[PDB]
């Protein structure tokens, strides 16, 4: 399916 | 059965997923983007197979473990073929189906992204990436940056999200508390749903998690000589002091809001929380999580610092075409 990641928010 | 030497590379590149500046921001989440055209040998056939290799230093999922890679089909959703993943040797192998006894002058399009490997790239660093479709390398050199903690007097704090359960539906965040060691009094931490802004206000936000009793807290500290790695991920916890027990931890302090009270320390101390979200929420980026550091400053009032993760994805694509055999 999808693949994620760790992102910040701001 | 491999036929890599039956695969023809026409084209393959490595382009950077946000901005073309040759520094990948991993912890913005920028992902690697390997496309690769190539054209397969008429002799190949069903159950043959051909390798796809990423580098060492990526990953094609940074925070599930539930990587799959992409079937390679024509216009009307014939498969052509079928791969797996290792991950040990981060190379897909695909595995053709009859799709090519059926068909001949058969070609593919993989589009296939990827994160830095936070295993493999402790700390910020130069790397020189080298992927390969069928045996045919392809390289270029980037930087890795890694983020900074925010610092406001002695309140300094990062997180991470680290890992991702869409099946538990848990997602786990790794908190940097005083990553700088400095001598924090009437140290607070608080960890809630949605947002926390830098300087500690909060926010609603675009996501959430659920925080409760069930809610799973862990607090390790770390000695003056200890280093954390800068990608803000925790391996092993084995080599730092578990003191989960003596600090004060309280799961429901505010609606979907824990906290941890330090008191004054002088020690840098990881907090690994894995909390709930609500099913299918990753589908639509809508899982958020912030934390606020507080301390006393020497002015005798409170200083502040916060931080907030949220997710994002990327999906492969694989695509190819011929012409059917008479
Ligand atoms: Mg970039």
């Amino acid at each position: 399916s999808k693949q994620f990641t760790s992102s910040t928010s701001y | 059965n491999n036929v890599n030497d039956l695969i023809t590379v026409t084209k393959q590149m490595i382009t950077e997923g946000i901005k073309d500046d040759g520094v990948i921001q991993a912890h913005d989440g920028e992902h690697i983007i390997y496309t690769s055209d190539f054209k397969i040998d008429n002799a190949v056939k069903a159950g043959d197979t051909m390798t796809v290799k990423y580098d060492k230093h990526t990953i094609p999922s940074d925070i599930t473990d539930d990587f799959t890679p992409v079937d390679i089909t024509d216009p009307s959703g014939e498969v052509i073929a079928k791969g797996t993943f290792d991950l040990n040797t981060k190379t897909i192998t695909y595995k053709f189906t009859d799709y090519v006894d059926r068909y001949e002058n058969v070609n593919a399009k993989l589009e296939l992204n990827s994160y830095i490997d936070k295993k493999e790239v402790p700390n910020e660093t130069n790397l020189n990436l080298t992927f390969a479709t069928a045996d045919k390398e392809t390289s270029k050199n980037v930087k890795v940056e890694y983020q900074k903690p925010i610092v406001k007097d002695e309140s300094n704090i990062q997180s991470i999200f680290s890992h991702l359960d869409t099946t538990k539906h848990e997602v786990e965040q790794t908190i940097y508390v005083n990553p700088l060691k400095l001598n924090a009094k009437n140290t607070n931490v608080t960890i809630k749903s949605g947002g926390v802004a830098d300087n500690g206000d909060y926010y609603t936000g675009d996501g959430s998690t659920i925080i409760d009793s069930n809610t799973e807290i862990k607090v390790y500290k770390v000695a003056s000589g200890q280093q954390l790695p800068q990608s803000n991920k925790i391996y092993d916890y084995s080599q730092y002091e578990d003191v989960t027990n003596s600090v004060t931890i309280n799961k429901n302090y505010g609606t979907n809001m824990a906290n941890i009270n330090f008191g004054d320390i002088d020690s840098a101390y990881i907090v690994k929380v894995v909390s709930k979200y609500t099913p299918g929420a990753e589908d639509d980026l809508a899982v958020q999580q912030g934390v606020r550091m507080t301390t006393t400053n020497k002015y005798n009032y409170s200083s502040y610092a916060g931080y907030t993760n949220t997710i994002l994805s990327t999906t492969d694509s694989g695509g190819g075409d011929g012409t059917v055999k008479p």
